């Protein structure tokens, strides 16, 4: 059941990112606008 | 003061006798930065 | 202005601190611009 | 592991947790370009 764990992996962490591309029409942002999505993203999961 | 007993430092180097040469700020989450003279620097010889 | 050996130091004082400058062969004509740098995620400098 | 450091600590830099390899470097601060040459991930020519 587990032996051939090739199919039986995937664990894509998404919860906390689904908002974050549904609210983005394109995505397409400046460096700037970037860096602070990341680090916007990187504390609420800090803080979850 | 009215009296000593609120707020007193004991200190013979009081910042109190010396003139304020900037000004304190916190930048976003609290960055205790003294960026005054990147900003203060200037030309101010020119145009004046 | 007839000083240049000053006034090419302070051109170099003025251009060691980090901030914009011109390039080297001082490009007083046109609408030549320094080239951007990569900056850290704290926002979009402006003037003061 | 053992680093050597001067005494003068900045505790900035330990409260904003950073990359510790050395300069600041990775795709974070752009993203708008195919490929910017190693001046943005190791110069040491111009202002952190």
């Amino acid at each position: 059941d587990q032996l051939l764990g090739v199919l039986l992996e995937k664990a894509p962490p998404l919860s906390l990112l689904s908002p974050i591309n549904k609210f983005q029409p394109e995505g397409h942002l400046n460096r700037v606008a970037r860096a602070a999505l990341l680090s916007d993203l990187k504390r609420r999961v800090c803080a979850d | 003061t009215r009296h000593a007993g609120d707020f007193s430092t004991v200190s013979e180097q009081d910042p109190r006798q010396f003139p304020p040469q900037g000004i304190f700020f916190y930048n976003k989450d609290g960055i205790l930065t003294q960026l005054t003279l990147r900003d203060a620097m200037g030309t101010i010889c020119h145009s004046s | 202005m007839l000083h240049d050996n000053v006034t090419e130091s302070l051109r170099r004082i003025t251009a060691s601190g980090g901030r914009l400058n011109p390039t080297e062969p001082l490009p007083i004509f046109g609408g030549l611009r320094p080239a951007t740098s990569a900056g850290i995620a704290r926002g979009q400098a402006s003037v003061c | 592991e053992f680093v050597a450091m001067p005494v003068s600590t900045d505790l900035q830099y330990f409260r904003t947790a950073c990359n510790p390899r050395g300069r600041a470097s990775g795709m974070l601060y752009m993203g708008d370009r195919d490929a910017d040459i190693e001046a943005i991930m190791f110069d040491h020519t111009q202002s952190d």
